[PDB]
């Protein structure tokens, strides 16, 4: 098993730039691996402060004594430990799948190469990380590891719900993240126009009305939709309550 | 027999190293201490790689001759004290044991083993640690002989690092009437809530101060912190005089005034003490109460 550390070109991932032009790796080698992980850096200050004070206790002088409570109040185990039980679970058991998750993971599969149809034929260019059957057999693979962790002889729902859980994290921060890359922009001055003129600050209306009102009109829906929520990504006028009905500006 | 720390289950260096006799006499918390160690092995002859191996596997030659070379070689250096007679036990092909070393063994075994509610959790631990030292004493059992063996070792090592730190940062403030010391912080703190562990600490303390050209004898006093309580651990010390002094000037030991100070400032004033323990010199008190209680029991008579 292959487990490989990389960075993007131009150090920071560089969001703003599009997502091809910032991995040089070709379509071939990504779909051997099964399980990428963008880990980008952020600053809250608060995740921030927890780091340091989780370093300032890691130095020698605490960390020494710490740790060791964790081997006296049953949390973890050392390391030799867990290399005999490795050891122990990789010779002995090997587990199965049921049809339940057969089917479970059949619709799954389905789902996502549709989700991947429709953001390339928005993008109009072929995605930079691919979903193939290489990866509905990776899912099976990380649902046979996470029954074969628990000695279980068969594999059931249980897993195979953690192990979507696990691919769509994946999935969702790598292939899916922010798939456009940035009628062109003169639709969307327009459309802001309108909502500014037409709807005043503390008033509210129906989604179904504007669908339907820009319908009728030359946006269309699939204008409408990206602009709505786009708005909302702007997150300084716009404002969703009571589920997706309530089309509030704060 | 010798005033060494696990001579038969150490290497000869760290029974040297550790011995508090030595040290005190030979200051080794500074790096001239290393040095005259370092003299006293080169005069005496045994290569420091010998010198660090176990004792079973230590040359038959310089076992047998350990005497002689001690005779001849420590009079320069005033260690001619360590030399005692003891007892040693033997029962089978299992080995030879000592009564220093056995009742090292119990005490540390005593101490490591296995607000009012983890008080109460920490006085059950002491006495499940208390069971299970009384279950090693039967000679059925030596996998609870060995550990206590080791955890002996261990904390020896533990109460040096702390000792070292505590004399190099002279945290030992000279009052009038009796030296004040206080651990506010530090590391593996939480191991000093045991009395005996803190009673050790204080008579190596004890030791090294006596140890010393000084000539005023007065009494220590020595606190810790638990921050999950947010109480100091306190407790009252004697001093001691020099090992190697006579009969003369022994007239009656040193008495402890501190329980009777304790008591009586208690008396006195509503202070938020837990005075419970069965050796009356040691009384649990608030961190925030700490200072002026120490200011009264300055300005009573003790």
């Amino acid at each position: 098993s292959v487990l490989a550390a990389a960075n993007p070109i131009y150090g920071r991932y560089d969001d703003l730039k599009s997502p091809g032009d910032n991995i040089d790796f070709q379509t071939t080698i990504l779909s051997r691996f099964d399980m990428i992980f963008i880990v980008k850096d952020d600053h809250n200050e608060e995740r921030d402060i927890s780091i340091a004070n989780h370093v300032i206790n890691i130095h020698t002088g605490n960390a020494n004594a710490m740790q060791n409570q964790q081997e006296e109040n049953g949390s973890e185990i050392s390391i030799e430990k867990m290399k005999r039980y490795i050891t122990y679970c990789r010779l002995k058991c090997a587990p199965r799948l049921s049809p339940q998750a057969a089917e479970k993971l059949s619709s799954n599969f389905v789902t996502i190469r549709k989700q991947l149809l429709i953001n390339e034929l928005e993008s109009t260019e072929r995605s930079s990380i691919p979903i193939t059957i290489r990866q509905l057999e990776a899912i099976i693979r990380i649902t046979e590891s996470l029954a074969k962790l628990e000695l279980s002889p068969i594999a059931q729902e249980r897993h195979v719900d953690e192990a979507i859980r696990l691919f769509q994290a994946s999935t969702m921060d790598a292939a899916s993240q922010d798939p456009i890359g940035g009628t062109s922009l003169s639709e969307i001055r327009r459309f802001e126009q309108e909502l500014k003129r037409r709807l005043p600050i503390g008033w509210s209306t129906s989604y179904q009305t504007l669908r339907r009102e820009f319908v009728d009109t030359h946006r269309f829906s699939q204008l409408a939709l990206d602009k709505a929520l786009y708005a909302l990504e702007k997150h300084e006028t716009i404002q969703l309550r009571h589920q997706g009905q309530n089309i509030y500006r704060s | 027999d010798y005033y060494l720390f696990l001579l038969r289950h150490s290497s000869l260096y760290d029974s040297f190293y550790y011995s508090n006799y030595v040290n005190a006499k030979l200051s080794l918390w500074n790096e001239n201490g290393k040095k005259r160690l370092h003299k006293m092995f080169a005069r005496m002859g045994i290569p420091l790689s010998t010198a660090q191996e176990t004792w079973l596997y230590m040359d038959h030659s310089i076992k047998r001759e350990l005497g002689i070379i001690f005779d001849k070689n420590l009079d320069r250096y005033g260690l001619q004290d360590i030399i005692r007679d003891g007892f040693v036990r033997t029962l089978g092909y299992r080995g030879s044991i000592s009564a220093s070393e056995f009742v090292e063994a119990l005490t540390a075994l005593l101490e490591v083993g296995n607000s009012a509610q983890k008080l109460t959790n920490l006085r059950k631990r002491w006495v499940s640690n208390f069971w299970l030292s009384w279950d090693a004493l039967d000679d059925r059992k030596v996998e609870l002989l060995n550990r206590g063996i080791q955890l002996a070792q261990d904390l020896q090592r533990a109460i040096f690092n702390t000792g070292v730190a505590i004399l190099e940062k002279k945290l030992i403030k000279h009052l009038r009437i009796y030296r004040l010391c206080v651990l506010q912080d530090g590391p593996d703190l939480d191991l000093y809530r045991n009395p005996l562990t803190l009673l050790r600490l204080g008579n190596w303390l004890i030791e090294c101060c006596a140890e010393s050209e000084d000539k005023q004898l007065l009494p220590m006093v020595l606190a810790s912190i638990d921050e999950n309580t947010d109480t100091y651990l306190v407790a009252g010390l004697t001093p001691r005089y020099p090992r190697g002094l006579d009969t003369i000037h022994t007239k009656k030991p040193i008495l402890n005034n501190f329980s009777m100070a304790f008591q009586q400032i208690t008396a006195e004033t509503d202070a938020k003490v837990r005075i419970d323990n069965f050796e009356s010199s040691i009384i649990e008190i608030r961190r925030e109460d700490l200072s002026p209680f120490l200011e009264k029991l300055t300005l009573s008579g003790l």
